[PDB]
């Protein structure tokens, strides 16, 4: 193990952090714009096309 | 004997005052720890 004993630690030493928990990779904002465009194009499909 | 006993009791009073001083110092350290925990909780809540 490390050194001879357990490493010293602060009496609180919380440090929550954990902003991201796995996942990451694909961004959410780009696909959010994608989903907005999806509902927009569905609304367009509701509007008449051709004829 | 009463004079000796009351002098001993007065020294006991002063050592109680010293003990209360150390207890207040421990309480101040605990309050500093509480403030650090509070700012950490505030940062975590901000992320939340």
């Amino acid at each position: 193990d490390e050194e001879i004993v357990k490493t010293p630690r602060k009496l609180v030493n919380y440090v929550p952090l954990k902003i991201f928990n796995l996942g990451d990779s694909f961004d959410d904002t780009i696909t959010t714009t994608v989903a907005k465009l999806q509902d927009l194009k569905k609304e367009i499909l509701d509007s008449p096309r051709s004829n | 004997q009463l004079k000796e006993d009351i002098n001993s009791r007065q020294s006991k009073i002063q050592k109680y005052k010293d003990d209360t001083i150390y207890y207040e110092d421990k309480k101040k350290v605990y309050l500093e720890n509480i403030k650090k925990i509070e700012v950490n909780v505030a940062a975590l809540k901000e992320g939340i």
